[PDB]
Formats: C-alpha cells, structure tokens, sequence
C-alpha cells in the first residue's frame, strides 16, 4: 500500500509542479497585457480630449 | 434626500482642494490651496478693494499678493487662511450655503487630536453646517477601491504615507510619512531640465514645467538598463511645445524624475524610498496581518499616477517580501480622486446617516465628540 | 512512513487542484484583458488619424 | 431514534473542545476553548457590537480581544465563561435545540464532587436538557478500545493522567497528573527553533511553530544515538515552507521536544516523566492487577499521537517492569479523539439508556443525583 | 601585578562598549558600538583613505559612511565588524597590546553555546590574549552589588531581561526577554515631543532628543494622577535650551516616556512590562526560593536609570507579590557600569585566577573548554 501512494504522489506532485509554472507564466504575461491595456487606455484620453479641443 | 443630494464632501490638501456633493463620481470643484493678500494698495478695473484673494484667482493674480499655503504637510497650519479656504468652497466654488449641508471632511493620518476638534469647532461654530464627520485619508482610498484592509501608499503634493489599515482601523503605529512629493518632484525636474541646457526664466516658463513633469513623465522599470537605452538613443526623447513656438525636448530626464521616488538621494534626501518604506511598514504589523497586506497595496494621490509605478512596486516589494508571498499593487485610473470618491460614496450610503456628528451631539458634548 | 506519504500525497494533490483552479481563472481573465486591449488598440489609431487630419 | 440520533456528546479540553452526535464516527465539531473579550469600542463591517467571541472567532481575531481560557489543565475554572462555550456549542457549532437531546458529557480524572454537581445544575437548569451523564475521560478512552481494564496514559493541550481502571472503576488512589502537556511542548519547540537561529516574529509565525510541532515532530527511540546520528549529519533533516516562501529547517530540534515528555528536566521539570508515571501508577495498585495494567497500556490524546511514542514507551516499561512480565502498549490511530469516540460509543448503545439522569431524577434528587 | 593590573574587562553592549581595567572603578573607556564604512571615495585633510570607522568617529562622521551595529539585542550578529570593535577598544581606546592582557569579557543571557566558542576562538586566535574568562552580564551586576541570590532587571540599549540567580547560577528557564529599551524609548520620545508640535529636522536636532530623555525624563509614580497633575497645570514643565537659543519645553511627556516601560502598549507593543516580566519570572522559579528574588531584585542598565523607577517597581510587585513577601527594589547610583564594574572587581579578585581559561588550556581542549 506505501510503495503504490509513493507513486501516486511522487506523479501529482509533478503534475502540480508543472501546471504552477503555467499558472505563472500566464499571470506575468497579464500583468504585461493588463499594463499595455492601461497604458494605450490612458493615451488615448489624451489624444481624444486633445482631439476634442483642436476640433473646438 | 434631505441629505442624500445634500451631503458636501471636501478633501483639504497640501496643494489642491478637492469638493463637491456626495452621490457624484469626481470632485466639482478643485483649486489651489492658496490664499494671496495683496502686496499693494490699488484695484481691478471694475472691482473694488480686495483683502484677499484664494484658489486661482490668488495663482493668476501672484505678482502682486503674498502667497501663503495653510496646509503644511497635510496637516492645518493655519487656521485662518484655512477658514478662508472653506469659506470659498462653499460659497463660491460649490454655492451652497453650508447651513443646511452635512460635511465629510478628510484630516491626515496622524492629524492631531487637537486640530480635528478644531476644524469641528470652526465647522460648527462658524460655519453652522448641520453635522459633520472627518475621515481618514488613506482610509478613504482604500474603501473606494471595495476593500477594508489593505495598505495605502498615499502621495500627493506636499506628503507621502503608508497607511497600513485592517478592518478599518489605520494603524498608528505602522503608518510612515516620507515629505517628499509632486511639489519636490516638479522643481527636481526644473533642475534637470535647465541642467539639459534651458531657461524657465518668465513665470510662464516656471508653471508650466510641472505641465511637462504631468504629461511626459515616466516611472520605468529596470530605470538601470534605460539611462544605458538613453545612451543608444532611441525614439526615447519626447518635444513638448511651450506656452509659444519653442519646442522643448525632454528625452532621458523624463524618467529620472520619479526614480526620485525611488532614490531621495537624487535630492540630498537621506529618507529611504517609496518601496522600502512600504516594506518597512509591512514588518512593523502584526505577522498574521501580513500577508494581507501585501496582497493589497492601494496606491492613491496625484503623484502616484506617473505611468509605471505599480510595475516598479510590484517588483520592488516582490523582491523584497519572502516568497511564499503574494504581492499586489493595486492603482486604480481615478486615484488622483480616491480619497475623494472614498468620501463621497461612504457618505451618500444608506448605513452612515448613523454616525453624521449633529449639532445636537456637539452643544451637548462638546469638540471631543467628533474627536472619537 | 506509508501514513506520512499518504498525508503528503493528499495536501500536494490538494495544491495541485487549487493551483490548477487558479491558472484557469487568469488564462479566462486574459483572453478578455488582451482582447480589450486590442479593441482599445483600434480607436485612437483611428482617433489620433482623426486628430492628425483635424490639426492639420 | 427519539433520543438514538439524539444523544449528543461533549468533550470540554484545555485547548480544544470535540463535539458531535452519539452514533458518529468522529468529532461534527472540534474548536479551541477560548472566549474573547474586546479590548475596544468598535465593530467589523455589517456586524453589530459583540460582547463576547468565542472559539475560531476569538482566535482569529485575538489582536482587539482579551482572550481566556474556561479549563485550566483539565478542571473548570471559570463557570461564566463556560456556558459561554457550552452555548457556542449547542446553538451555533451543532445548531441544535439542547432542551430535546440527552447530552454525554466528560470530566478529567479527579475532578471535585462539586464541580460535577455544578455542570449537572447548568447543564439541567440553564440549558434545559431531558437527560444527561458525565463519563471521565480515560475510562471513555479505554473503552472505546473495546476493553475495561487497562490504564490509560491520556495527554492533550494542559494535563496529562495515568488513570488505571479495573472492569471500568477509575481507581482514584493510583491516578498520576502531570501538569505538562501540548501547549508546554510548542513552547518549548519555539525556543529550540528561534534558538536553531529563528524569528517567530509576526503572529503568524507563532501559530504555525505548532503546525511545524504536529506535522514534522518524532519521539525517537534511543534518542541518544539519535543526536548522535544529528552529527553525522544524514538526511535525517526537514524543511517546512512558512506562510510565505521562507523555508525554515529542523533537522535534529523535530524529536528534542518530544524527549521532553520524558525528560521534564528539558524544561525546568523536576517531577518524573510519562513511562516512569506510568510504572509508578502501576507499582501503587494492586498486585494481582498489575499484570492486566501492564498489558493494557492504552494512549489517548493529541500529544500521544508524536510518531515512535508507543516503541519508546514499549521499551521504557519493558525495561522498568519485572521480565516476567507481558507488556503492551496501544495506541490506536484515532486517538486525538478517543475519549470522544467512547462517549459515542457508550451513549449510543442499547444499555446505556438506563443510566442516562433525567430531569426526573434531578428535580426530584438535587444535583447530587448524577454525582453518584 | 603581572595580570593584577594587566586584567581588562571589556561588556560589549547594544548601544555601548564599556571597557578598562580590572581594578578601576569605572570604564576607562565607553563609546558607540557602530563600525561606519564610507559610502564614497575620498579623504578628510590630512588623512589617507580610511576603509572603516568605529565608535565616535562613525557616529561623527555618519553622513558619508554606511553605519552598522554588531550586536542586535545583546547576541552578536556580525563578527567581522565586531572583531572591528575589539581591535579598536584594545589598540586604540586603552592602547594596550592585547597577547600580555588577561580579558574578561561578558555575553547575555541566553548567549548561543556557538558564540561563546567564537569569541573565544576570536580572542584566543586572532588577539592571542594570554588568557580570557566570559561572564554573564545579570550575573556581573548582581555581584558588584555584593549578593549572589537576587533577580536582575537589566536594561540598556536594545534589550531588557530578567535574570533569576541562586548561589551564583544564572536560571535558564527563569529568564526573560524584552525587545523594548532605551533605544526604543528615544525614538517614542522623539514623536511625542513632534506631537507636542516640533521639528527634529536636521540631525543636530535627531541626537538632542536622547539628551532629553537622559536629563529631563522621569518614572512618576501614580502615573495616573501625574498627568491629571498635568492638566492642573502645575510648575511641572521643564525646558531645554537647544545647540542654539531655541529654548523647547516638555513639561508633561517628560513622564509618559518611561509609562512606555510599563505599558509596551504605548509603542504599539503586545508584550507584557516590566514589573510583570520581573514577577512572572519569579513565579517560574522554584517556590523555596522566592522570598530571596523578592527581596532583591537588582536593577542594572543605562535605561534603568530614570528617576523614580525603584519608587514606581517597589509599588508595581508588592501589590502582585503575597502580602507575607518583603519586597525590595536596589537601584544603585553607578548601575549604567554594574555590569563592568562587578566584572573589575571579580576579575581582579584574589580567587579569580583559577577560572581564566588560559591558552594552555584553549591550545589543548579546543573552544570547548571556556564554554563551560
């Protein structure tokens, strides 16, 4: 019974192992995403409000 | 909607007033935090004699008053130049008389005891607005972000703070105030910026610097390997036309303003930093507190809006903190207004009509009911 | 030792399913931050064109 | 069914209480026995002001409360208190109605004649019970490993006993209390560990040395060529991961704090230590039970369940006990909740009902029917 | 004469080193634990390039060096910056040559076994001093009051201890251990003297505030009606002048500066106080000898020196003591040197030689031998 749950734990624990890489790959990739989501939102109101006055 | 529409919230700073009504989304009134007396006798054409002068009357009329800010630091320093602020607030800028208005009104994080009865006697005594309540800064900001613990980094013109803050109890004890902040940071850049080579000579010049250090201004990641990026000298730079036709450029320096917040040794500042100040506030919290905290870094205050501060603090504390931590900057888009929206929506709520300090409350108990 | 391999298996197998739920919240949270950003990334190339022709 | 689902069983400890329905296999509630008194005016966000806090609620909020605890090392000490936990128990952890449930309730070893007629007035006139009992602890444990003469070594978070019990009668005269215990034995670790070159700093570094105590701690046998094998330095070693990624290490400190059960001199003990308690319990009962004893060493208790306690404990008897004798230690899995289990057990069979005290009994008998 | 003279004694402290020889009355020599490494490259007129400072000079110069303390809270923390101290206390500030010296050192309380063989293989090794001895600091100051059984609460720069001692033997598990000292307490003052409304700005102004917490503060007794005193508004008040004219006044926190000592709850601090601590050690110890740490507890340390502080104790333990127990606080008048100067007397007694572990020794059983 011990050598059968070894193996089976030794098996998730890398299974966790390599989804927790994934998990953080992604995670920084979308603090990434999210920041040049704000930054372009920002730039923008800009260039529109500056739109909006040299229309006006 | 005796008070629902009628509930005023003014947010006092070092540099800017922030007012309006409880139920709005932003301030409707923002203004400088200055009150000018005349330097000469002698009028406008068309007005009569003018003691005094506040906001940007007093800013567009400088060259002939003595300038004078009330509040030093966050804290009132001045306690008539300040009831002349309020004065304006209410009568002009939002033109309400305050008689039938319940205030929230904003003090700093560790305002004394003494100052927050004093505002409460002049609100009451003098200005006789129905009730009135004082809130925490900090703890304004945190709450308009949804949470109730959580630590703020709060930064505006003339103070920078950690407000560690759990369950809606800011910490006295762990709160950090570095005075460093957009007014130090504005005339650092001035430097750096005639040291390019340039003259802000005209008052015209002066203002409009700080317009630069707000429009092109950057706080970069890695800020190392981006003087080496200067060097190489890509599309980096950045023109900015002046108030006429001379194109100033600003290519590098751009950034070495908000590394000040970083590095007060930019500035003959011995301080520790921003980030290290966050950190420091964090290990001086109770240990079970911690890794709350640190999942929620609430950043609010107009200096805290140079693009790419929360990516530098974020790797700042990150590498700073054990890893078995989860870091989290939180920097919302209108945090040049939490402190106020934080005010204005805990003040319009249905559950806060029970703590409003009355008139009642006060000729019965005197300024230390409000006190808490 | 076959209890202690047994309780560890659990509370890694326990992470694993924890992590996991995780790594699928960010990657859906993403494919709609990314695709905002895109549909921000659009209208001020076209509103900064607008801005150019009407500064212009 | 009437009162076979019904009969609900308590068992009041130092640090933890196990709470369920007679019939389960284990414990539908278990919860620290503290109740938390807030040091401050004041409320969490949507709730009302509390008087009171108790369990899990008093421990995660410790840091505004005044927390106590009801059970000094096993005894009663504050009965205002207690029916707070009692209350806790019935209304919120088990959610049940007390005035239609019989309730099993247990006491420690020689627990005074008064105190059991105090729980019997509190259990029958502020609760309003049909019917209850009170078991003492080690003969529930005792039992609850099928057998009825035995002496139970039963240890947990204040006390530890040997209560040696012949066809079920505790014997009062041969009953060892040693008052150290679980919660001595983190404190202990605390200190070998900030000793190792720690800092159990926050709160929440605290805590968890109890976790490391549980978790990663051994009672080795021959502990001295165990330090000797430290040396060496094997892989004998364990690292825990903190709250955070700060990854502490204990190698050798992981049995040096289970040694301290029988070397009391570890932590400025004089009294002896559990296997020479348990030989001495024996050599203070009759000889002609003494061979039963000796083969019927049950264990109960959380601080029982440190792995290799039994070996250890199978050779120190061996060793101290005339060779002609058999003896035998169990230590069943379960057992953090044996004593409950034989409540279960006990309260759910079929003869039990008959000694059940009923309402009858009391309002007719005074408390001193249930004394016995 | 050839060691009666030649003994030195050298308490290495938190905030202090205090050093002579065996024979004086009092330190030859007491200056900063710091060793200040310079920040930049350069020189001071005259000199060459200094790759380190310790004592005055780093505290002097601390503007352009990185300053750092070797010992955190009694237990050394740095040992190539603390044998940076030494050479400068042996070579410069007594200008002895240390391989004809005798050393008594002294460590704290529950010093690491590890570090009392380092500073031995330190001084045995790299100082090659004749012979040295550690004594333990509670135990020097017991002694140079003269008695051998009493309880020691010994406070100086960044600890605070109590240390139970019978016939000479410091008792391990009686010991305790409190962060908060005189250190702390300069930094408390300092806000509340800011509070107070002031400016500590420049670092001319930073290092005054420990001056006035040196010559002005106070430990009233009846804490509670000293500041009701306060308000009454007696002549209490007491001004400093400052560098220059700028004449400062602390009338009132002059008291509630030591009040932190017995509230740690003033700093934000959950630990119990002082008085407490000195009882709840005694009631760790065994019961027989209680009556003698009551009646004395000896008080050492440069925090221990606050006026009205034996007044404040005497009153703190006789009302948690039993009224059968005589009670008696000795505060003597040198106690910011009880340590060194119990450590002249013993080291240049007649019956001291034969426990200097000579290097007879230490060259023939290793760090072993003085560990003891």
């Amino acid at each position: 019974a011990a050598d059968e749950s070894e193996r089976g734990m030794k098996v998730i624990e890398s299974r966790a192992q390599k989804d927790e890489e994934k998990m953080e790959i992604q995670e920084i990739q979308l603090k990434e995403a999210k920041h040049i989501a704000e930054d372009a939102d920002r730039k923008y109101e800009e260039v529109a409000r500056k739109l909006v006055i040299i229309e006006s | 909607d005796e008070d629902e529409t009628t509930a005023l919230v003014c947010d006092n700073g070092s540099g800017l007033v922030k007012a309006g009504f409880a139920g709005d989304d932003a301030p409707r009134a923002v203004f400088p935090s200055i009150v000018g007396r005349p330097r000469h006798q002698g009028v406008m054409v068309g007005m009569g004699q003018k003691d005094s002068y506040v906001g940007d009357e007093a800013q567009s009329k400088r060259g002939i008053l003595t300038l004078k800010y009330p509040i030093e630091h966050g804290i009132i320093t001045n306690w008539d130049d300040m009831e002349k602020i309020w004065h304006h607030t209410f009568y002009n800028e939002l033109r309400v008389a305050p008689e039938e208005h319940p205030t929230l009104l904003t003090e700093a994080p560790l305002n004394p005891k003494a100052n927050r009865e004093k505002m409460t006697q002049i609100m009451f005594e003098t200005f006789n607005v129905p009730a009135m309540y004082v809130a925490i800064q900090a703890v304004l900001s945190l709450y308009a972000s949804g949470r109730t613990t959580g630590i703020v980094l709060d930064s505006g013109d003339g103070v920078t703070h950690n407000v560690p803050i759990y369950e809606g109890y800011a910490l006295p004890h762990a709160i950090m105030r570095l005075d460093l902040a957009g007014r130090d940071l504005t005339d650092y850049l001035m430097k750096i910026l005639t040291e390019r080579g340039y003259s802000f000579v005209t008052t015209a010049e002066r203002e409009i610097v700080r317009d630069i250090k707000e429009k092109l201004c950057y706080v970069a990641l890695d800020f190392e390997n981006e003087m080496a990026t200067a060097a190489s000298s890509s599309s980096l730079e950045k023109s900015y036309e002046l108030p006429d036709g001379q194109v100033i450029t600003i290519g590098n320096e751009r950034f070495r303003c908000p590394e000040t917040l970083f590095q007060p040794s930019f500035i003959g500042m011995e301080s520790a930093g921003i980030h290290e100040t966050t950190y420091n506030s964090i290990m001086k919290c109770d240990i079970d507190i911690r890794k709350d905290l640190y999942a929620n870094n609430v950043m609010s205050g107009g200096t805290t809006m140079y693009p790419g501060i929360a990516d530098r603090m974020q790797k700042e504390i990150t590498a700073l903190a054990p890893s078995t931590m989860k870091i989290k900057i939180i920097a919302p888009p209108e945090r040049k207004y939490s402190v106020w929206i934080g005010g204005s929506i805990l003040a319009s709520l249905s559950t806060f009509q029970q703590m409003w300090i009355t008139k009642q409350e006060y000729d019965e108990a005197g300024p230390s009911i409000v006190h808490r």
